[PDB]
């Protein structure tokens, strides 16, 4: 309303949604794995 | 009716614990001052018979008392025996103070806090430094190659505040000035009432342990007799609404 | 007869209330989240003769502002302010927001958004090198390191718009972004300026600041009147249909 | 007429109400009181309309005297 | 929620920050020439609550967070290897 008082008004909300799950990409620590088979990425990179 | 009272009680003990939490999240950090939260009850209704309205915190007062020390070898690492506060240009412009003595060097000389904030005054370092001497009174010395002499560079003065209990604490390790705390008083270490400086050792954090512990306890069994008290309180409203 | 209303209006407000108090706790995770507070005014009848008739209405005075206890996420995009800031994102309708969840994501052509909306920085919206370590200041600015080169490079970006405005000044719109008031709109200006003493921490999300305590103790004072209502509701039936006989000759 | 009682006090610093102290008012609406209230008026409203409807069949049975 | 759970849990991250550092110095005591590392720690924002001056204002915390590691760049001990291509620093100073 047109205005010492506190304001007038209702905005009821409706809840609340899931927007988005992210996935933390920060590097993990290294498993040593004495097979000479396995690699692990430095960085930023994924293997296709 | 009752439950406007309780209400304030669980507000106070959630309170406590806040204060607990906070205390025990920083064990380990430098130049830490525990904070005790102080309650108060409000105003009472006089119709003489007086009824009570609940409790209200008034100010988490922090103790200042000295902390032990621990020895890291690091040579640009110092901590205040006595009461004092290192000084702080913040990007801003005014002046933090802090207690935390784990100091750096940045790219151009000069000592900054752990998160790069100046520390004034400022005490330009040369990169021909071999040994860097931050003595018993704030002389910043520096060895040479070659020189017999080590080489002066500045002086650590330290603030004393008249009430160091009033400093509004920023966050980041930093106190700043507030009304209840005004006119810091620059001085060099040793004197006027400052404290003294260790070269080598970092103050560690004042909260101790044991009376945190027995502080939760006392807190977790207020606050179940307080939420005993609004199940009282909401059974005989329920007992009411049905007449 | 009206009476059997009067009564009826507050057990419908009731509800409100209890809606409003769900719409909180719905949110208790919400990041960045402002608890909406809620409250009763009295309205009274005007008119002859005998002013006995008071009706209830909802309302909500704005939202609460104390900040809530922050998560340590190690992600350097999440930031968490000083008391009392805001951070400026374009809404939908091309203008001006304010808003708290400082959950910044970075879009596949490098624009930073949050919650879909693109954030505003001194220049305008941010355009990030695409790919980028992005590091903030407590200030705001932004340092973008691209992968491979060197780290004598972390060369800065721009700054984030950081502004001060208290809960009085501040009404939520529909989408829940918050803007400013018409009052706080001509005494400060339309746009309002970027404030450099207002400090944002890089890594730590602020989460909502839901009381449980305040929940719990709305939700039974909510129940009692709603029952005390029905029982006045009750009453005023039962002597209508008591009196509605008189008529009988 | 209104009630002269100690408004009740509670202490929400924030609200916009609270004065110097912060101490908003609350109503001394007492709950009790009012479900009191609330019954003695509708037995009291009950008894009333019960001596009306006695009367009446008295009102109807005299105007039989003349006819 | 506003609950001190979102404070120990920094408290934990923070204790298990100086577990790593801890662990990770641990694991490098036979390397040669590597530098201890130290974590250092300072707390997070304070919530300060409006009272309708004051001696002292109402302040209260929200956790910390580690913000600087350093590595102490003192000279380490000589071990012989007589092996004729190894070589130690008197001072400071890296190899290219």
């Amino acid at each position: 309303g047109a205005q010492t008082t506190l304001p007038s008004g209702l905005q009821i909300g409706t809840g609340v949604r899931p927007v988005a799950t992210e996935r933390l990409h920060s590097q993990g620590n290294l498993s040593q794995t004495n097979n000479s088979k396995d690699v692990a990425i430095k960085g930023q990179g994924f293997f296709q | 009716s009752s439950l406007w009272i309780a209400k304030t009680g669980l507000d106070a003990q959630q309170t406590n614990m806040d204060v607990i939490a906070n205390n025990l999240a920083n064990v380990s950090t430098n130049g830490f001052k525990r904070q005790r939260a102080v309650f108060e009850d409000l105003l009472y209704q006089t119709i003489g018979l007086q009824i009570g309205t609940g409790v209200r915190p008034v100010a988490t007062e922090r103790l200042h008392s000295q902390g032990n020390l621990s020895q890291t070898n690091n040579s640009k690492d110092v901590a205040i025996k006595g009461q004092g506060f290192f000084q702080v240009m913040l990007p801003d412009g005014t002046s933090a103070y802090t207690r935390d003595g784990s100091f750096q060097v940045d790219q151009n000389g000069q000592l900054v806090t752990a998160g790069g904030f100046q520390v004034q005054p400022a005490i330009t370092i040369p990169a021909n430094a071999l040994s860097i001497t931050i003595g018993r009174d704030g002389v910043v010395s520096v060895t040479q190659q070659g020189q017999a002499a080590p080489v002066q560079v500045g002086q650590l003065n330290l603030t004393t505040f008249m009430n160091d209990t009033g400093l509004e604490s920023i966050g980041e390790n930093l106190y700043i000035e507030t009304q209840s705390s005004g006119a810091p008083n620059e001085s060099t270490p040793g004197l006027n009432g400052a404290g003294l400086l260790y070269q080598g050792y970092v103050e560690t954090s004042n909260v101790n342990v044991a009376e945190e512990l027995v502080n939760m306890i006392q807190v977790q069994r207020a606050y179940e007799i307080n939420s005993k008290a609004v199940s009282t309180t909401d059974q005989m409203l329920q007992k009411l609404t049905q007449l | 007869d009206h009476a059997i209303y009067t009564a009826m209006g507050a057990a419908s407000q009731t509800l409100n209330q209890q809606a409003v108090t769900a719409s909180n706790l719905a949110n208790a995770s919400t990041p960045g989240f402002r608890a909406q507070l809620n409250a009763l005014r009295a309205v009274p009848v005007d008119g002859l003769s005998l002013a006995t008739r008071t009706l209830v209405t909802a309302s909500t005075p704005g939202a609460d502002m104390t900040p809530g206890q922050l998560d340590y996420t190690s992600r350097p995009l999440d930031v968490a302010l000083q008391q009392d800031g805001w951070l400026v994102v374009q809404a939908a309708d091309g203008a001006e927001g304010y808003t708290r969840n400082g959950n910044i994501q970075v879009g596949p052509t490098g624009q930073l958004t949050i919650q879909g909306h693109p954030v505003i920085g001194e220049g305008g919206p941010i355009t990030v090198p695409e790919g980028s370590e992005i590091t903030i200041a407590a200030d705001g600015t932004i340092s973008a390191l691209n992968p491979g080169d060197p780290p004598n490079t972390v060369a800065p970006v721009g700054r984030l718009k950081l502004v001060k405005a208290e809960g009085n000044e501040v009404q939520r719109s529909d989408d829940g972004l918050f803007r400013l008031t018409a009052e706080a709109q001509a005494e400060r200006g339309a746009v309002l300026a970027a404030d450099p003493s207002i400090r944002i921490m890089s890594g730590v999300l602020e989460g909502s600041n839901v009381k449980p305590v305040e929940a719990m103790t709305d939700m039974i004072a909510n129940a009692r009147r709603f029952e005390m209502q029905m029982k006045v509701i009750t009453s005023v039936d039962e002597n209508e249909g008591r009196a509605n006989q008189l008529l009988s000759m | 007429i209104e009630s002269q009682a100690p408004e009740k006090l509670v202490y929400e610093p924030g609200n916009p109400l609270a004065d110097a102290n912060g101490y908003v008012k609350m109503p001394n609406v007492d709950v009790v009181g009012e479900m009191v209230n609330t019954m003695s008026a509708s037995r009291s409203y009950q008894a009333n309309i019960e001596v009306l409807n006695t009367v009446k069949s008295m009102m109807l049975k005299t105007l039989t005297l003349g006819q | 929620m506003i609950s001190s759970l979102w404070i120990a849990k920094t408290g934990l991250d923070a204790q298990q920050t100086n577990m790593d550092v801890i662990a990770n110095n641990l694991a490098n005591v036979s390397t040669n020439g590597f530098k201890r590392q130290r974590a250092v720690f300072e707390d997070l924002l304070y919530q300060t609550i409006r009272q309708p001056t004051l001696p002292s204002g109402l302040q209260i915390g929200t956790g910390v967070r580690p913000v600087a590691t350093e590595r102490l760049h003192s000279q380490g001990n000589l071990s012989q290897t007589n092996n004729s291509k190894d070589v130690a620093i008197k001072g400071q100073g890296f190899f290219q």
